[PDB]
DNA sequence: TGCGAAATTCCATGACA
DNA sequence: ATTGTCATGGAATTTCGCA
DNA sequence: TGCGAAATTCCATGACA
DNA sequence: ATTGTCATGGAATTTCGCA
């Protein structure tokens, strides 16, 4: 079996609704599934529509061999796949409700999650403009499992922003309070 | 003047005057018998004025402005005053063209690794298409990996918006752009500051200097025309397709496309190369930076015949940039306060400002 | 097709394929052992269907598109497919940029007699002055003696006036001018008709046909923008001065003025020549016709390495003149009827007209 | 004494009024001395403003060391002299009643009078046109005295136009009773 | 029949949208 | 059925002035 | 160790206003 | 305080296939 490679696997999934930012709600999240690299792209509605629009952003720069996701409306959609089959993109769904991926992505796409709430806390409103910010962030953090980064898998290079500062990543007292505040 | 021709009528020598020729006075005139005919031999006093007159008929150089002398007079050295006027002609100078070219182009170094610099440049308007009429061409320096981004107008606000989306991708060491108005905004030097992003100017009205992307410009519009024969120009649409078509296209002087030299690895796109299918990752990384350093770099080509180049001190003047009907087309002569390097100089302009400046938009004053 | 593959796979020799390496199947295809790895063999009944695949990804040339099939393909004989269908890509044709250079320049004898020749143009529009926008400029042949009249428009009837006023003085045999609408209009071809004057037209779009007139601009305007150095181009007032200072102007290389060689003595300005003064009209006229006969004549210069020249029925394409903007640079392919002289052509352009052109404004269509 | 030469003498001198043509009134003459040949102008009036505005295109192709005229106003103003001064133009007048010029300059001057006349009856009033054709017919004639026309002369070649049908330049029958009519 | 310097000729460069 | 041209100003080469 | 032809490399040309 | 570049497609040169 030959080595898994960049570009093999794209897991692709959407985060929200959240508070509305630019009149934005979700967030497609795509990982590559062996760099760990991480694209984020700012949605109004989980609808194979945003989902076509997005990706057709990504894939005008790297196309994957194969797409996976869980079995939400807007993968499944025979849009989707008629998109998909253009692309020569195969599908693939995790069975109902026992979705899969790999510890890397599980890992990623749990950053992911702490990472924006850490920062939508204080400012619920102006993630749209973080997106960019935390992006770098997750793609120049350092992976425990391989000793480079996913910029250093995806490019073969350091970076000029290289995240040193490795995050609390947990809510302080202060945030806690607050945030239990923000749900009221 | 006057006393110089009296000891000359008089038989006497004076240096400059050959002595073989016969030195009379006629009509209140000092003449003399030349090959050619008679000449007046006017005073010294005199030789300026005469000059200025022949110069001043039509501004003409070095020869036809002595043709005109030479029917009427003879001294010793005409030239040399005639040249000396010729200096001193501040219409002539930032009229005249230049007849010396420039010294050979530089070939500088590729940058060593994607995101090292980014160049970056407009082209548009174009056809409105979608209410947009500007694209942001961005290519990074060591793979052409290039990013195409339409604008309804090249500005700063829409460069910014542009370069956060991909910025988000990665951030590069330099920015190179030329002096366009949306570059060179303290707006958007605050952008680059704020992310660490060193902003590099091209010298102003050379785009040369910004070569790496205004190349690719030609085969972006060439692209985007023959996609667009017998139909209406729609190119909106096709920036995405455009984009993918050339970074995954072989140089063929490189013998890869720009996204392997990004990547190592080609995506799932047709004619995919699979030579390293059996590598890991890790030894696919290795032989992409042994290929990085190993790539084609061209040299200096050979200076032409009449080429010039600066130095330290030397008149020089500076291209006018945007010319009015028949205003001149050369500033006043400036003075070359450091050579950059042979193809770049600083001038102080006689305001008197400092000033970049590429040594194709110079020439080199004339008569000393 | 699937024949010559079938004798192939059972070790039997194909002309084509080289027999020292191993053909096999897998996967449903042929395939074979390269030393640059495994490449599919697709039947010949595929291969077209496979290059227009690769080429049409970006539209690209030879080489780039055989990298792009070399990746998962192999047969003998590649880029003669790929060569194949570049010379059927409408597209690339119409849009890509020539290669080759002309061939070197003509340089026509200068005409034997004053008046044989004239050389028309307009430069403007200028900015307004007393109410006029462009100059007409006349430049006899021989001479090079020049006629400035200033006008609203480069208009048929504003042509009209200003050469009733020049032929006052003398008719010329040939009128040459470019295919400005001004002197094209039937209005004018009467106008010479009536006088016997012979037009001639320089072919489309290529104004070195007129060097002669076009060169004079350069002068024209060069002095107008000296002697407007710091005022308002006030240029009207001018023209007279201008004409005159030119007309009376050395040049260098013939050391006569333009009037010298008219009229064979100077009349009443600054610097006149004296040198005919003890000879009568009628030996002064003698002298000037061996001065016209003996004037300078350059010579055709070196081809360049990569230029290429007209054979009667070659496929060959018109420049198109003002291209808009995203569209082909090039009309469709046509073809040779005559050559002219290595420098000009006759062309049956694919509607079907006939058409006399520049060498300047055609390529060579590629690929046969 | 050095010999004759053309641009060494300009005989200029006005024909008029006449009836008017494009609102022209008066012809300016100009006759080279060596070479007999013409230049005309019309003008609105014989004043020397109109003399300036003439001779100025004149002068713009040739200027004569001298001007020759008798002692009409246009010529004697300070103004006509400080202009010939600025060009470095002699004035020459003839006494006052005693017009002298020479002898090719007087038959000259006299075939323009006669020629003039024979085109103005039957349309007096379409002269201004005809000027261009006038002079071309009075420089492409054969001059008696020389063997050569003035075009000959100026420009050392054949003319492109050879008047080779001498005219009668006499009116005939006809012309004399249209002309009489025409003063009437 | 030869020197140093002035004069003349050579000719690449650029610009006529 | 038509076609480059020529001012410019340093460099190269020739000629001049004198011996 | 040398042939004819295919493959690859060379590189002038032109175009990014 | 900065700096030309590179697709194109015939021609030149090298390598291939075979002996
Ligand atoms: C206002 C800031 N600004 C300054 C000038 C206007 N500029 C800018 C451009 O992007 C370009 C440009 O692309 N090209 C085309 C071109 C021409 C020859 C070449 F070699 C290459 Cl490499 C490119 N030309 C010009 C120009 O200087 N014309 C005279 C230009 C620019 O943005
Ligand atoms: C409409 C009829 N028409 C056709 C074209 C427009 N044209 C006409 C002109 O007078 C000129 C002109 O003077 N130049 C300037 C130029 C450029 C390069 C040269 F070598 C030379 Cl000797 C002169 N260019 C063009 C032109 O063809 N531009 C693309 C031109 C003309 O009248
Ligand atoms: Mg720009
Ligand atoms: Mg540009
Ligand atoms: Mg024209
Ligand atoms: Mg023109
Ligand atoms: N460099
Ligand atoms: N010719
Ligand atoms: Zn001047
Ligand atoms: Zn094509």
């Amino acid at each position: 079996d030959r080595p898994q490679k960049p570009f093999d696997k794209f897991f692709i999934d959407y985060i929200g609704p959240l508070p509305p930012s630019q009149g934005y709600l979700y967030v497609l999240v795509v990982v590559d599934g062996m760099t760990g690299f991480t694209w984020l792209y700012p949605t109004k509605a989980p609808s194979t529509s945003a989902t076509v629009k997005s990706l057709n952003v990504l894939t005008s720069i790297a196309i994957p061999k194969v797409i996976h996701s869980d079995q939400g409306a807007a993968f499944t959609s025979s849009t989707f796949a008629e998109w998909a089959k253009e692309r020569g993109i195969h599908l693939e769904f995790s069975t109902p409700y026992h979705p899969q991926s790999s510890g890397k992505v599980e890992r990623k796409h749990s950053d992911i999650k702490r990472l924006l709430t850490k920062l939508l806390v204080g400012r619920p409103t102006k993630w749209y403009d973080l997106l960019p910010v935390v992006q770098l962030a997750l793609n120049n953090t350092y992976s425990p499992v391989l000793k480079y980064t996913p910029h250093q898998l995806l490019f073969g290079i350091d970076s000029n922003t290289p995240f040193a500062n490795q995050d609390t990543l947990d809510l302080t007292r202060e945030e806690e309070l607050s945030l239990l505040q923000e749900i009221r | 003047l006057d006393a110089e021709l009296d000891q000359l009528l008089q038989g006497h020598y004076i240096k400059g005057y050959p002595k073989q020729y016969t030195y009379f006075l006629e009509d209140g005139k000092v003449k003399v018998s030349r090959p050619e005919g008679v000449k007046i031999i006017p005073p010294q006093s005199d030789r300026q004025k005469i000059v200025l007159q022949a110069h001043n008929l039509a501004h003409t150089g070095r020869e036809a402005t002595l043709l005109k002398i030479a029917n009427l007079y003879w001294w010793p050295n005409m030239r040399k005053d005639v040249v000396k006027q010729l200096g001193r002609c501040q219409q002539c100078l930032i009229t005249n063209a230049s007849n010396k070219a420039s010294g050979p182009i530089l070939r500088p170094d590729r940058p060593q690794k994607p995101f090292d610099k980014f160049f970056i440049d407009y082209i548009g308007p174009l056809p409105p298409s979608q209410g947009y009429l500007y694209v942001l061409v961005v290519v990074d320096g060591m793979t052409g990996f290039t990013w195409l981004y339409p604008t309804k107008a090249p500005s700063t606000s829409a460069t910014v918006k542009s370069l956060n989306v991909l910025t988000s991708i990665a951030i590069p060491k330099v920015i190179h752009s030329d002096q366009g108005a949306a570059f060179t905004s303290s707006t958007f030097a605050e952008w680059a500051k704020e992310r660490g992003i060193h902003l590099e100017f091209s010298t102003p009205y050379h785009p040369q200097s910004s070569g790496k992307v205004e190349r690719k410009h030609s085969d972006i519009k060439r692209l985007l025309t023959k996609l667009l024969v017998g139909r209406p120009t729609k190119w909106y649409d096709l920036l995405p397709v455009v984009q993918l078509a050339l970074n995954n296209t072989y140089s063929p002087v490189l013998k890869y496309t720009p996204h392997q030299l990004l990547f190592g690895i080609d995506s799932n796109t047709p004619f995919a190369n699979q030579d390293t299918l059996d590598l890991t990752r890790e030894e696919e990384l290795s032989l992409l930076q042994e290929i990085r350093t190993s790539l084609y770099h061209p040299s200096t080509p050979p200076a032409s015949s009449r080429s010039w180049s600066p130095v330290v001190g030397q008149l020089v003047q500076e291209r006018v940039a945007r010319p009015a009907s028949l205003r001149p087309r050369w500033h006043k002569p400036s003075t070359v306060l450091k050579v950059l390097n042979p193809r770049t100089v600083v001038i102080l302009d006689h305001l008197g400002n400092n000033r970049t400046v590429s040594i194709d938009n110079l020439k080199p004053t004339s008569h000393q």
